[PDB]
């Protein structure tokens, strides 16, 4: 039995968390959910306690909290302090076409892997006069040269083609050129997959026209921000992906978009198909492949039916309803 | 009768600029034009090339190749707001076929504040630059461009989320504007909700107003739910009511004296111009004519029919004097 941290957050977190302890209560995973919660609180002892417990059990799944962008500058997302404090330095994403679930677009297969603590989530900011604001996207030789190793890496491993590094070298020269010159060395050592650049604008113009030309897709924080949501509503929104977080040691599991989906919070329409393919991803991650299939394939199964749709893929059914036949589907798998 | 400064720029670019001359005199619109080759030199713009603009105010710029002039003719006219008025096209069809979203980009500032450092060996540090003045500016002509175009809505896009006191600040300048227009409605997203709506229901976005990246961005992928940058209209509005009007794709220099090009882009920037100045009447009719043409058929160019630039060009002559 592996004990996991888990963090509700907020919005439609802790809703969709109690639908992935029945489900995992009725395929018998051996799984004990730790609970961390994360306050409003400006004091920081929550985010902390909830890294403590992360360094202890080294696996978490998490929802995502709430940033109040009205407070002051001095108040940092939770989400980020976090991502930054465990050094999750790869978020990896895939957005796959779902059979059922029919969109303006169809054969896209993406994996996106995107530097996850620096760019210009680094929280370094100042005044130095008055209405003159400046803030430091950083990026390094370091972070840049371990996250292409990892989308490298991902992309011989689960048997991939093409790495395409997006950036914008040719504006952000010094910065966005240090990135794709890191790429660019890591290519060499792998000369069995093809590397391709895109600029950031243009690849969001190739995502919403020509999606299917995309293999393996790295890039910086921002650009994999913007990416990332693009890709996720290319295949049907914010419900269907799964997210991961990589440290060397660590790893915390989320929904791809990382929404706090506020407005549909306690109304039984969430969508639980994100959720659970995320903490699918965390019980391969714990190497209990087996419980990872019977829920992935018992949750992929119920997407084919149109019935069983929440109201963001353009359904009717409720939350509840759709945990229903995912469980109906696992309970034939074990017996 | 005013003059409008005539940047033809190169490849097809004098092919499409000529396609634009015949069709502004067959809808006898009181333009003549005084066209002006711009070249960085000495850098700079030509003397002749920033005397005409100086003196008329509006400019229509073809595609130029590549200090870039783009660059120099921001910082010569301190274009200071980029407009991109993406509107699906019947007849060339793409997956998205409801949009009409209008992003206003902070065009001198932000992430391209042209400030970078090597800080030790191996790390870089980007400066991205928000003003109280800059960021005030760019609010102000959203919401006087959202009354002048009759637009409901306003949203601001950001990041302040994780860039707290830079997209901040710029938030508190478009919060100011806001409440003292009351007219129009305004809301605040995320750049990441934007592009995740967007994707899935354009339909819903009015006049997107937002500092210089995102509307870097947001602009190229909004002109890829429409069709392209062949397609898409473009201009910027400067300081002392300088504004300049262009396209945005390239000089396709491989056709670029065949007769094969399209010049809907710039044609749809010219009747963007029209209308900035105040002669609503022809620009719309030029439109009309221009849309009828796309949506009707077999008078299409290659990238859009197996048709020459110069029918494509006539149809539209011959459909806006049939008012
Ligand atoms: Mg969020
Ligand atoms: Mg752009």
């Amino acid at each position: 039995r592996h004990t996991v941290t888990m963090i509700p957050g907020d919005g439609i977190g802790p809703e969709l968390m109690l639908h992935v302890k029945s489900v995992f209560r009725h395929a018998c995973v051996p799984v004990d959910f730790e609970e961390v919660h994360v306050s409003s609180n400006a004091d920081e002892e929550d985010i902390r306690n909830a890294i403590m417990a992360i360094r202890r059990n080294r696996v978490a799944l998490k929802g995502n909290i709430e940033t109040n962008h009205n407070l002051p500058p001095s108040h940092k997302s939770r989400n980020n302090i976090l991502r930054t404090s465990l050094d999750l330095y790869a978020n990896v994403i895939h957005c796959k076409s779902l059979p059922g679930v029919v969109t303006r677009h169809k054969d896209i297969d993406i994996l996106i892997v995107r530097e996850n603590t620096e760019g210009e989530y680094s929280s370094l900011e100042h005044e130095s006069v008055a209405g003159v604001v400046e803030s430091l996207k950083i990026i390094t030789k370091a972070k840049s040269l371990r996250i292409a190793e990892y989308a490298f890496k991902l992309a011989q491993e689960s048997g991939r083609k093409k790495v395409t590094a997006v950036h914008k070298a040719n504006i952000m020269k010094l910065g966005d050129g240090l990135f794709l010159q890191c790429c660019r060395e890591v290519a060499a050592r792998y000369p069995q997959i093809t590397f391709e650049n895109m600029i950031v604008d243009n690849t969001t113009m190739q995502l919403v026209s020509r999606p299917q030309q995309f293999d393996v897709m790295v890039m910086p924080n921002l650009y994999g921000n913007i990416v990332n949501n693009v890709c996720a509503g290319l295949v049907g929104g914010p419900g269907l992906v799964a997210g991961a977080n990589y440290g060397h040691v660590y790893a915390v599991f989320e929904t791809a978009t990382r929404n706090t989906g506020k407005s549909i919070a306690n109304k039984n329409i969430a969508n639980p198909t994100a959720t659970l393919l995320a903490s699918c991803m965390m019980l391969d991650h714990l190497k209990l492949h087996s419980y990872a299939t019977s829920i992935r394939k018992a949750v992929l199964a119920s997407m084919d039916n149109e019935n069983m749709h929440t109201p963001d893929i353009g359904g009717q059914g409720t939350t509840s309803e759709a945990i229903q036949d995912v469980i109906r589907h696992i309970r034939v798998i074990n017996g | 009768v005013q003059t409008v400064t005539l940047i033809p720029g190169d490849g097809i670019g004098p092919e499409i600029s000529a396609a634009v001359m015949k069709i502004f005199d067959a809808a006898k619109a009181p333009i003549q034009w005084e066209e002006r080759n711009v070249t960085a030199i000495q850098w700079m713009i030509p003397s002749e090339a920033k005397e005409s603009m100086d003196k008329n105010k509006m400019g229509l710029k073809g595609p130029l190749k590549t200090p870039s002039m783009n660059l120099l003719l921001r910082k010569t006219f301190d274009l200071y707001a980029n407009v991109r008025p993406c509107v699906s096209i019947e007849g060339y069809k793409t997956p998205y076929t409801d949009v009409n979203i209008v992003t206003i980009r902070e065009n001198t500032e932000g992430e391209y504040s042209g400030i970078e450092h090597v800080i030790v060996d191996g790390v870089v540090q980007s400066i991205k630059l928000i003003t109280e003045g800059a960021s005030k500016r760019i609010a102000e002509f959203a919401f006087e461009y959202a009354r002048n175009n009759h637009r409901s809505n306003v949203t601001a896009v950001h990041k302040a989320n994780i860039m707290r006191m830079s997209d901040g600040l710029f938030l508190q300048k478009c919060r100011e504007v806001a409440e003292s227009c009351k007219d129009i409605k305004f809301n605040e997203m995320y750049l990441d909700t934007v592009c995740l709506n967007m994707v899935q229901d354009p339909s819903q976005f009015d006049v997107l107003v937002m500092p210089n990246l995102y509307g870097d961005i947001l602009s190229d992928l909004c002109a890829g739910l429409i069709g392209g940058l062949g397609v898409t209209p473009s201009g910027n509005i400067g300081a002392n009511g300088v504004a300049i009007f262009e396209s945005v794709h390239g000089t396709a220099p491989d056709i670029a004296g065949k007769d094969m090009a399209n010049p809907t882009a710039l044609l749809l920037s010219a009747v963007m111009m029209l209308r900035h100045m105040g002669l609503f009447d022809h620009a719309a009719r030029i439109e009309a004519a221009c849309f009828a043409t796309i949506k009707d058929g077999k008078s299409l160019t290659k990238d859009l029919g197996n048709a020459k630039c110069s029918d494509f060009t006539e149809e539209i002559c011959r459909r806006v004097k049939d008012l």
